[PDB]
Parts: C-alpha cells; structure tokens; sequence
C-alpha cells in the first residue's frame, strides 16, 4: 500500500514534471517508478521515453558542438574544449548506462505483449547507439554489436507479431536503418530496410482508420525524407 | 550534410 | 598565475557551455570565476548575465506551471503537486540567493564605471524581484523593499551618468516599472515610468548612430508594448 | 492576460 501509493504518486509527478519541462526530474521520477517492479503502461512507457530522450538529447547536442570546437582546433591550443568534451561525455556515458540498467533489470522481459517488448528492445538498441556515437575503437565495435542486437531482437519479434504499418515497427526500423547508415557504415543496407519498411507500410495504408493513418504516415514521412537524403 | 531523421514518440 | 590561468580557462569553458546550451554548466563556471576577484568585463558580464537567466528562467517557468495546476487542485486531492511546487521553490529560492551572494561579496563596488555599477545594481533588483514573485507575506514585503532599494539606487547612478538612450539604463527602467506593475501593486507608477523613459529617450533617438539607434529602439518597443498592455 | 516584457540582455 506504502509501496502502491508511492508509485502512484512518482507517475503523478513525472506527468507534473513534463508538463514544467523539468525533464531531469521526469526522468528521476520515472526510475523510480520503474524500480517498483510494475509494468509500466502504454502511457507511462511514453513517459519515461520522453524524460530520458529530452535529458540525453540535450546531452547529445552538447557533445557534438564541443567535438566539432575540439575537431576544429585539432586542425592544422588550450586543453579547455577537450576537458569540458570529455567531462559532457562521461555524463552521457552515464546517462545511458542508467537507462539500459533500468531495460535489462526491470523493463526488458520474454513474456510482454508485442508493442512492450519491441518498445523497450528499441530503446535498448537506440540507447547503445548513442554510447556509439561518442565511442572509438574496440569498444566502438562492440557497443555496436550490442545496439545491432538489441534492434535485430526486436526487428524479429515485430515482424512476427505486428502488421508492417504499426507505428512502434516503422519507428525502429527507421532507427535501425540510420544505425546501419551512421554508426555501422552499411549504406546499402540502411537503404534497403527504410525502402522496405515505407513500401510493406505503403501498401497497406488502405486498411487503416483515420488516427491509425495519421500515425503511420508520420513515420512513414520520416523513412521518405531519410531515403532522399541517402540517395 | 544534414542529420537522419530518428524517432522515439510523436511530438 | 595558477589564479589566473584558472581564471580565463573557466571563462573560456562558460562560453563553450554558452555554445553548447549547458547554462547550469555555464553558470557553474561563471561562478567561479567572478570569485577570483577580478572585475568582469562587458562581455563576462554577459556571460553571467545569460548564465544565470537561463537558469532561473527554467525555474521560473516551471514554478508557474506547478503553480497553476495547485491553485486549479485547490479551487472548490492528492499532495503532490504541492510538495513538487515547494521543491521547485526552494530550489528557485537557492539559485536566486547564490546570485545575490555573488553581486553582495564580488560585484557591487561604489568604484566601478557608471554602466557595470548600473548593471550589477539592476540584477540584484531583477533577483529579489524573482524571489518575490514565490513570496507570500510579511517576508514579501520585505523581499519588495529591498527590490525598490537596488532598483532606485541604479536608477539615480544612471539618471545622473548615463544618456536616456543608454541600452541598460533603458532596459533598467523596463524593468523597475514591470515591478511597480505586477510587484509593487502601483500601476500608475509603472505607467509613468514606463511612459517618461520611453518619451526623454524618443527625443534623443535621432543623436545616435546605427548600432546604436538599434540596441535603444529594441528596449524601446518592449516599453511601448508594455505601455499598450497596462492602458 | 499576457505578461509583460522584461529585459537583461539582446537575444
Ligand atoms: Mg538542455
Ligand atoms: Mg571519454
Ligand atoms: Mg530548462
Ligand atoms: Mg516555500
């Protein structure tokens, strides 16, 4: 009851939390939440979706523009850009091992409905990507090998259980295909999935209602402009 | 060149 | 010399955290080096300035969130929002409290060219006046009083110092009058004010040159607007 | 109603 109403109460204030844009408290609240040992909703997964990719997304950004400061005067003086680079991305680093402690302690499970188990194998594969993103050498390719499987588990589960428009499948395999373009240098892969994806999904864009439609076209506007911006 | 569209949940 | 390398290496890294959109970062090394003692130029000023408003703008923003949704919970269940509310003040409070601490002990100097004095003694209304807005009672009226304080004295420093057309003694003026408005309760005191700065600076504008003319009629809209909106 | 403008330094 004290461990119900407490749960309760940290869902109440990550919704508080998103509504103040105060995303490190969403995510705090979240995790907490999720360390109750509950499944988490259709809602709530959303809810810690959002407070984590707000906070890492900040993070992401941060660490781009300081490695292209850094990358600048490597070029042809001062070690304050590569400290301050370095101490952003031992943060991420953190920030990510936080969310994929919480996926494989808590979220990630055999026995879940479909859209769960694809969401939170997702997030698993996405979270490693971005670990990826700021790795370099061996450690580099592992991450990668960890982010491919994570994406290829839940590839498996979506293709076998959810019809090819649904909106979870399409936003992996759009995820999945820029990894296999940005992160793991297979171009001609990462185009053959979004083309994939956007054509199974176009031909079955008939059968849906009006708000299903809306959602999968979103996506599918996403895949379109990824593959023009690749071809 | 511009990034990769990714996508989490809708705005 | 270990002092001042200190010195420039944390302000070149508050610019870096300025480029990367870390503003708690930023504010953190603004911090430390404001208390190495030396003056800030108008530049480092700046730095401080965008820091620490930043920061508090956050806060503020989400105060007023967690403020309305209380008020709403309160009108004619569950105390969350109101323990989240206080958390946020408090923490409102803190930052607002370091900000006063740094202009008390490091900024504010009966020494200092007329445009810095008027610039630190405008932030330290600008501060109480946050505090304000959180304040309820006889703690209200005093946080009000010493707003007023801080606000006049930069306004007499400016008044005697400073042409009306001055970007800072213009944008102190628009800010000494919203506290009148929305603070002090003495709408015609705002308007007044409001209406006297905008008019002494109108028959100065053709004395200034382009950049000038750009910076003073920036402030000046903001006052017109404001005018409109309180008459 | 909307709130009014404050300012500390150019955009
Ligand atoms: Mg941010
Ligand atoms: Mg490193
Ligand atoms: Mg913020
Ligand atoms: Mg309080």
């Amino acid at each position: 009851a004290m461990g119900s109403m407490e749960r309760a109460s940290l869902i109440q204030k990550a919704k508080l939390a998103e509504q103040a844009e105060r995303y490190e408290d969403m995510a705090a609240f979240m995790k907490g939440a999720v360390e109750k040992g509950e499944e988490l909703s259709c809602e709530e997964r959303n809810l810690l979706s959002v407070a984590y990719k707000n906070v890492v997304g900040g993070q992401r950004a941060a660490w781009r523009v300081l490695s292209s400061i850094e990358q600048k005067s490597n070029e042809e003086k001062g070690p304050e850009v590569r400290e301050y680079r370095e101490k952003v991305e031992t943060e991420l680093q953190g920030v990510c091992d936080t969310v994929l402690g919480l996926l494989d302690s808590h979220l990630i499970k055999e026995a879940g409905d479909a859209e769960s188990r694809v969401f939170y194998l997702k997030m698993k594969g996405d979270y490693y990507r971005y670990l990826a993103e700021v790795a370099t050498g061996d450690d580099k390719k592992r991450i990668i090998d960890s982010a491919r499987s994570a994406y290829q588990e839940a590839m498996d589960i979506s293709k076998k259980e959810m019809p090819p428009t649904n909106p979870i499948r399409l936003g992996l395999a759009l995820n999945f295909s820029v990894f296999h373009y940005e992160i793991a240098n297979s171009p001609e892969e990462a185009i053959s999935l979004a083309k994939t994806t956007f054509d199974e999904a176009m031909a079955d864009l008939h059968t849906l209602s009006e708000d299903s439609y809306k959602d999968s076209t979103l996506i599918m506007q996403l895949l379109r402009d990824n593959l023009t911006l690749w071809t | 060149r511009r990034r990769a569209h990714t996508f989490s949940h809708p705005p």
